[PDB]
C-alpha cells in the first residue's frame, strides 16, 4: 500500500537550494557528455579507412546519447514535487533509460569479447546480427518497465510509482535482470581482459628466454607492459564502479518489500541515478584513449 | 691526354648544343599565348567508383573503344572493367603479385603486365576456350620492368630499370631492337599518335626521343632536377609532358628542341606520379603525392581544377581516346571515373 | 535492376561471381605472413634461407602459420623506386656478419665493409615507409668471430672502442652499435639474435618475433595500445 | 571444344528420362548452358536455361514444372531430367554454350544432337523457301512482334544456319556483328521490327535452313526457317 | 679498356645530335595554339557539354 516514490522530493530540508545544486550538476553532466560523446563519435567515424572494432563502439556512443537525451525530463521533474507530467511520459522515460543502460552494458561486454577473440585468434597474419540482437534483448527484457508504471496519488501527490499485478514476478524479473544484464557482462569482460593479459605476458616471457632483448631495451618493454596492465585495469574496474551502484539500489528497492522500513532515503534514488548519468560522459574517454 | 681531350671536345660540343638551342628561341610560350581567353574553372564529379581491388593500384589503361578498362594491383590481380556499368568483364590472376605496369592492346585482343620479376607477360583476352591464358612471357631485362606499350600490331615496347629499352616481337619472343643511352633507371614511356617515334624518361632527369625503325636516339631533352616518373605526348605528336619528383611539370618540344612551359606551384612540394593530356591538348591533368590530381591549363600557367576524391597517393591517370572521361587510380584500391 | 536486359542481367551476375572470387582469394592472402629479407654482400642470406632475375619469393610453414620471404638481393637498381612496394610487410629480416670487421670491400679497401653494412641498416630502419615495421636482426657467423677476435682486436673497426677483446662483450658492443641507429624507439622494435652457421633455432625465433609483432599490431589497432 | 550428349531412345509415354551432356575442351564452369529441341517438323524452340553460378534458371512457358535442368562442375556434365513425357515432346535435343559479358558471343557453339522418340514475342520469317542463283546476292527477311532495340543500343537479334545432317551454326549476333570462323560474305541489317540478312556469293555449303532468334527477353523464340536449296 | 669506347660512342651521339635542323620557337608555339583552337569544340572535358551526349550520367 505504501508505494515507493522514484523522482520526487518533499523539499522539507532546504529552500530549493537542493534543487539548484541538482540542476547545475545535471546540466553540467548533460553538456559535457553531449559535447564529449559527439566529438568522440565524429572522430571515430572520421577514421573509417580500415576496420579494428569501429562499429560496436558507435553503438555505445549512441546509447550514451540516449541517456543524456532522457536526462532533461528528470531535470524538470526535480523542480516539480509531483509527477505533473502527462501520464504517458512515465510509460516512456524509464523504459528508454533502462533500454539505454542495458545496451550500454551489453555493448561493453561485446567490445571486450571482440577484442579478446581478435587477439587470441590472430587477426591479420557477425556484427550487424549482433547489434540487432543486443538491441533486441534489451527491448524485450526492459518491457515490464513500461507497462507496470501506474500514476497513483499517494498523499495528495502523484508519484509515478511501480506496482506488480504479478507479485510473484517482482522477485523473478529483478533476479533475472540483474543476473543476465550485470553478472554475465561483467564475467565476460573480466575473462576477456584476463586472457588478453595472459597472452601478452606469455609472448614476452618466451622471447626473454631467447635473448631477443638487450639492456636498455628491456626497460622500455617493462615501461609498456605496465602501461598495458594499467589500461586493462582502468577498463575492468570502471565497469564495476559505475554500473554497480545502480544495480545495488534495484536490489534494495525490491528488498524494501519485506523490510517494511525506510532503507531508502527520499533523495537516495535520484543521486544514484545522477551518478550513473556521469557514466555516459566517461565512456567517450576510456574507450577512446590514446587519441 | 687523349681522354681529357675527348672530354673537352664533348664539353665544347655540349656548349655548342646549348648555344644552338638558345639561338633558336625568340619568345617563350608565356608571351605569345598571353592574350588568349582563360579556361576559367573546370569542375569534375566522380561519376563512377570502381571497387574490387584489395591492395595498392599501380597501373591502368583505357581501351581504344573508350569504354573498357584494365587495372593492375599489388594483390596479384589484373581486372578488366566496364566503365559504363561498373561490371567486371575479366579477373586475371598474375603469376607475380609484384606488378607495376599494364597495357591494353589497341585491337583489344591482348593485355600485358610487368614488374619486379623482369618479365613482361602477355594474356590473350579472346580465346576459344572461354578463359584468359598467357600467350607469351618476354624475358631478357635485368632491371625491373617499369613501362610497356603495345604498338600498332603484334609488337610491344618495354622500358626497364636497367637503363635500356627494348622493342620485342610477340610472334617470336626476342628483342627485335635494343635502345641504349640512358645512365639511370627508365621509368616512363610514351608513343606518338603515328606510332613511329616514342619517348622514354629516366631517373637521370633526361628524356630521349627514339626511332623505332632505326633503333637509335634522335634527340635528348634535359632541364629537370630529379627523377622523372611521367611522360606523355601532345595529341598532334609534337610535344612532351614530363612529371618529376621536384614538383614540376615541363612542356618540351620535338621541332624546337627546347623546353617551353613549367607547371609549378609554391604550395606543392610533392612529386608527380602521372601526367596526361586532354583530347584537344588544352588541359594537362597531373597526379600528385598530395593525395589529389591537378588540372593545369596548357598554353598558360595557372591551375584550372582539383580532383581530390582520393585519400592516398594517386599513382595512375588516363583519358579516354574519345575524351569523355578521366579515370584515376590510387593506393586506396579505388578507381574513380571523373567527368 | 528492372530496366536491365537479359544479357545485362547475366553480365551483372558474372560481375558478382567475379567479386565473390576476388573476396575469397583476398581473404586467403591476408592470412600469410610476408617478410622482406635484406642484407649485404656475403652477409649470410643464403644460409638463412637454406636453414629455414628480380625478386625471389620463398614459402614455408611453421606450426600452422604460412610465411613468405621476399629476397631482393639480386636486383641491382635504385631502392628509392621499388622499396615502397614492400610497405606493409610484417617484419624485415636483416642479416649481417660479425666476422666482417676485418674484411674490406673489393671495390675499395677501406671502411671494412661493416660501416658499409651499418650504412644500409641506417638507411633501411629510418625509411619513411618502414616507420612502423619491426626488424629481426640476425648476426651471422658467430662461430668464426670467436677465433677472429682472439687474434685481431675489434678496435680495428671501431677506433672509439674501449674494452677487453672477448667474444661475450665485443658481441654486446656490436649489438649495441647496430641497435643505436634506431631513431624511433617507440614505434618499431629490433629483435636481435646471435646465430651460427649450424643453428636450428632461427625459424623458431622468427616465429616468436612475428607472433609478437602481430599481437602488438592488433593491440595497436584495437586502441589498447 | 566438343559437347557430346546422350540419353535418347524409344520411351513409352508417362515415364522418365535423363539427358546427359559432357563438355570437353573448354572451361565449362564459366558458361551458361541452354537446351534447344527441334521436332521433325523443322521447328527450333527453346526449352530451358541454367546460368554460370547455378542460379537464375528459366523455362519455356509450355513445359514448366515438368523438366529440371542441373549442372555439375567437378564432373563437367549437364543433366536434364524429364518427367511425364507427352506425345508432343518428341524431338532432337541440342545443348548450347553461352557466355555473357561486354562483347561476347552467347550462342557460339552448339551440341551434336540426341534423337528422342515417344512410343510472348514471336519471330516470323518471310517465306519458307527461296530460289537461288549464285550470280546474284540472296536476301532473307525476318519480322518480330515488337522492336528488339533496347535502350542501351543493342538490338538482340541472332542468326543461325542449319545444314542438312548437321547442327545449327551461329553467323550473326546482335544483327550487326559476325561470329568466329564465318566468312565475311554474310551481312545483317534492319531497323526496329524488320531485319534482313544478305549473302553475297552462295556456295555449296551455304544451302540449308536459316533461323532467326531474339534474346531481348525470355522465353527465346525462333523463326520458321527459310530453306535455301 | 671499354671506357674510351664508351666516350667515343658518346661523342658520336652528340655529333649526330649536333646536325639536326631546328625551327624557331614562335612557329612551334603558333602550331600548338592553332591545334588547340582547332579542337576546342570536340573536347568534352574542356567544354561542359550537356548531359544529352554524356554516357556516364
Ligand atoms: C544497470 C541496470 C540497467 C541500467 C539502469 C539505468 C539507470 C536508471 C534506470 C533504472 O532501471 C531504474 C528504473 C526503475 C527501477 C526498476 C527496478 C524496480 C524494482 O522492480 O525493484
Amino acid at each position: 500500500r505504501t508505494r515507493f516514490p522514484f523522482f520526487s522530493d518533499v523539499k522539507g530540508d532546504h529552500r530549493l537550494v537542493l534543487a539548484a545544486v541538482e540542476t547545475t550538476v545535471l546540466v553540467l553532466i548533460f553538456a559535457v557528455s553531449l559535447l564529449g560523446n559527439v566529438c568522440a563519435l565524429v572522430l571515430v567515424a572520421r577514421r573509417r579507412r580500415r576496420g579494428a572494432t569501429a562499429c560496436l563502439v558507435l553503438n555505445l556512443f549512441c546509447a550514451d546519447l540516449l541517456f543524456i537525451s532522457a536526462i532533461p525530463l528528470v531535470l524538470a521533474v526535480r523542480w516539480t514535487e509531483a509527477w505533473l507530467l502527462g501520464p504517458v511520459a512515465c510509460h516512456l522515460l524509464f523504459y528508454v533509460m533502462t533500454l539505454s543502460g542495458s545496451v550500454t552494458i551489453l555493448t561493453l561486454a561485446a567490445v571486450s569479447l571482440e577484442r579478446m577473440v581478435c587477439i587470441v585468434h590472430l587477426q591479420r597474419g557477425a556484427r550487424a546480427v549482433l547489434l540487432a540482437l543486443i538491441w533486441g534483448y534489451s527491448a524485450v527484457a526492459a518491457l515490464p518497465l513500461c507497462v507496470f508504471f501506474r500514476v497513483v496519488p499517494q498523499r495528495e501527490i502523484s508519484i509515478c510509482t511501480l506496482i506488480w499485478p504479478t507479485i510473484p514476478g517482482e522477485i523473478s524479473w529483478d533476479v533475472s535482470f540483474v543476473t543476465l544484464n550485470f553478472l554475465v557482462p561483467g564475467l565476460v569482460i573480466v575473462i576477456s581482459y584476463s586472457k588478453i593479459l595472459q597472452i601478452t605476458k606469455a609472448s614476452r616471457k618466451r622471447l626473454t628466454v631467447s635473448l631477443a632483448y638487450s639492456e636498455s631495451h628491456q626497460i622500455r618493454v617493462s615501461q609498456q607492459d605496465f602501461r598495458l596492465f594499467r589500461t586493462l585495469f582502468l577498463l575492468m574496474v570502471s565497469f564495476f564502479i559505475m554500473w554497480s551502484p545502480i544495480i545495488i539500489t534495484i536490489l534494495l528497492i525490491l528488498i524494501q518489500n519485506f523490510k517494511q522500513d525506510l532503507v531508502i532515503w527520499p533523495s537516495l534514488f535520484f543521486w544514484v541515478v545522477a551518478f550513473t548519468f556521469a557514466n555516459s560522459a566517461l565512456n567517450p574517454i576510456l574507450y577512446n584513449m590514446t587519441l | 691526354s687523349e681522354l681529357d681531350q675527348l672530354r673537352q671536345e664533348a664539353e665544347q660540343l655540349k656548349n655548342q648544343i646549348r648555344d644552338a638551342r638558345k639561338a633558336c628561341a625568340d619568345a617563350t610560350l608565356s608571351q605569345i599565348t598571353n592574350n588568349i581567353d582563360p579556361v576559367g574553372r573546370i569542375q569534375m564529379r566522380t561519376r563512377r567508383t570502381l571497387r574490387g581491388h584489395l591492395a595498392k593500384i599501380y597501373a591502368m589503361h583505357w581501351g581504344t573503344d573508350s569504354r573498357l578498362l584494365v587495372s593492375a594491383s599489388q594483390d596479384g590481380k589484373l581486372i578488366i572493367w566496364d566503365s559504363y556499368t561498373t561490371n567486371k568483364v575479366h579477373a586475371i590472376p598474375l603469376r607475380s603479385s609484384w606488378v607495376m605496369t599494364c597495357a591494353y592492346a589497341p585491337s583489344g585482343n591482348y593485355v600485358a603486365c610487368g614488374g619486379l620479376d623482369n618479365i613482361c607477360s602477355i594474356y590473350n583476352l579472346k580465346t576459344r576456350e572461354g578463359n584468359v591464358r598467357v600467350s607469351r612471357e618476354l624475358a631478357g631485362h635485368t632491371g625491373y620492368l617499369s613501362c610497356c606499350r603495345f604498338l600498332d600490331d603484334n609488337q610491344i615496347v618495354t622500358s626497364s630499370g636497367d637503363t635500356t629499352c627494348a622493342l620485342w616481337d610477340i610472334e617470336t619472343g626476342q628483342q627485335t631492337t635494343t635502345f641504349t643511352g640512358h645512365t639511370g633507371d627508365v621509368m616512363s614511356l610514351s608513343l606518338a599518335p603515328d606510332t613511329r617515334l616514342f619517348v622514354s624518361g629516366a631517373c637521370d632527369a633526361s628524356a630521349k626521343l627514339w626511332d623505332v625503325r632505326e633503333g637509335m636516339c634522335r634527340q635528348t631533352f634535359t632541364g629537370h632536377e630529379s627523377d622523372i616518373n611521367a611522360i606523355c605526348f601532345f595529341p598532334n605528336g609534337n610535344a612532351f609532358a614530363t612529371g618529376s619528383d621536384d614538383a614540376t611539370c615541363r612542356l618540351f618540344d620535338l621541332r624546337a628542341d627546347q623546353e617551353l612551359m613549367t607547371y609549378s606551384h609554391d604550395n606543392i612540394i610533392c612529386g608527380i606520379t602521372s601526367v596526361s593530356f586532354s583530347k584537344s591538348g588544352r588541359l594537362l591533368l597531373a597526379g600528385y603525392d598530395d593525395f589529389n590530381c591537378n588540372v593545369w591549363d596548357a598554353l598558360k600557367a595557372d591551375r584550372a581544377g582539383v580532383l581530390a576524391g582520393h585519400d592516398n597517393r594517386v599513382s595512375c591517370l588516363g583519358v579516354t581516346d574519345d575524351g569523355m572521361a578521366v579515370a584515376t587510380g590510387s593506393w586506396d584500391s579505388f578507381l574513380k571515373i571523373w567527368n | 535492376g528492372c530496366t536491365l536486359s537479359a544479357e545485362d542481367k547475366a553480365a551483372v551476375e558474372r560481375s558478382k561471381m567475379i567479386d565473390r572470387n576476388l573476396r575469397e582469394d583476398g581473404e586467403k592472402a591476408a592470412r600469410e605472413v610476408k617478410l622482406l629479407l635484406l642484407g649485404a654482400g656475403e652477409s649470410g642470406k643464403s644460409t638463412i634461407v637454406k636453414q629455414m632475375t628480380g625478386i625471389v619469393e620463398t614459402h614455408f610453414t611453421f606450426k600452422d602459420l604460412h610465411f613468405k620471404m621476399f629476397d631482393v638481393g639480386g636486383q641491382r637498381s635504385e631502392r628509392k623506386k621499388w622499396i615502397h612496394c614492400f610497405e606493409g610487410v610484417t617484419a624485415i629480416i636483416f642479416c649481417v656478419a660479425l666476422s666482417d670487421y676485418d674484411l674490406v670491400l673489393a671495390e675499395d679497401e677501406e671502411m671494412n665493409r661493416m660501416h658499409e653494412s651499418m650504412k644500409l641498416f641506417d638507411s633501411i630502419c629510418n625509411n619513411k615507409w618502414f616507420t612502423d615495421t619491426s626488424i629481426i636482426l640476425f648476426l651471422n657467423k658467430k662461430d668464426l668471430f670467436e677465433e677472429k677476435i682472439k687474434k685481431s682486436p675489434l678496435t680495428i673497426c671501431y677506433p672509439e672502442y674501449a674494452g677487453s677483446n672477448t667474444y661475450e662483450e665485443a658481441a654486446a658492443y656490436i649489438q649495441c652499435q647496430f641497435e643505436d641507429l634506431n631513431k624511433r624507439k617507440d614505434t618499431k622494435e629490433i629483435y636481435t639474435h646471435f646465430t651460427c652457421a649450424t643453428d636450428t633455432k632461427n625459424v623458431q625465433f622468427v616465429f616468436d618475433a612475428v607472433t609478437d609483432v602481430i599481437i602488438k599490431n592488433n593491440l595497436k589497432d584495437c586502441g589498447l595500445f | 571444344v566438343q559437347l557430346v550428349e546422350s540419353g535418347g531412345g524409344l520411351v513409352q509415354p508417362g515415364g522418365s528420362r535423363k539427358l546427359s551432356c559432357s563438355a570437353s575442351g573448354f572451361a565449362f564452369s564459366s558458361f551458361g548452358m541452354h537446351w534447344v529441341r527441334q521436332a521433325p517438323e523443322k521447328g527450333l524452340e527453346w526449352v530451358a536455361y541454367i546460368s554460370s553460378g547455378s542460379g537464375t534458371i528459366y523455362y519455356a512457358d509450355t513445359v514448366k514444372g515438368r523438366f529440371t535442368i542441373s549442372r555439375d562442375d567437378p564432373k563437367n556434365t549437364l543433366f536434364l531430367q524429364m518427367t511425364s513425357l507427352r506425345s508432343e515432346d518428341t524431338a532432337m535435343y541440342y545443348c548450347v554454350r553461352s557466355i555473357y559479358y561486354y562483347g561476347s558471343s552467347p550462342f557460339d557453339f552448339w551440341g551434336q544432337g540426341t534423337t528422342l522418340t515417344v512410343s510472348d514475342i514471336v519471330m516470323t520469317q518471310a517465306t519458307s523457301s527461296v530460289p537461288v542463283t549464285p550470280g546474284e546476292s540472296v536476301s532473307i527477311s525476318c519480322r518480330s512482334s515488337k522492336s528488339l532495340l533496347h535502350s542501351n543500343g543493342n538490338t538482340y537479334l541472332y542468326w543461325f544456319l542449319q545444314r542438312p545432317g548437321q547442327s545449327p551454326q551461329l553467323l550473326i549476333y546482335r544483327m550487326s556483328n559476325l561470329a568466329s570462323g564465318v566468312p565475311d560474305r554474310f551481312s545483317g541489317s534492319g531497323s526496329g521490327t524488320a531485319f534482313t540478312l544478305t549473302i553475297s556469293r552462295l556456295e555449296a555449303e551455304d544451302v540449308g535452313v536459316y533461323y532467326c532468334m531474339q534474346h531481348l527477353e525470355y522465353p527465346l523464340t525462333f523463326g520458321a526457317g527459310t530453306k535455301l536449296e | 679498356t671499354a671506357s674510351i669506347a664508351q666516350a667515343r660512342k658518346l661523342v658520336e651521339q652528340l655529333k649526330m645530335e649536333a646536325n639536326i635542323d631546328r625551327i624557331k620557337v614562335s612557329k612551334a608555339a603558333a602550331d600548338l595554339m592553332a591545334y588547340c583552337e582547332a579542337h576546342a569544340k570536340e573536347d568534352p572535358l574542356l567544354t561542359p557539354v550537356p548531359a544529352s551526349e554524356n554516357p556516364f550520367r
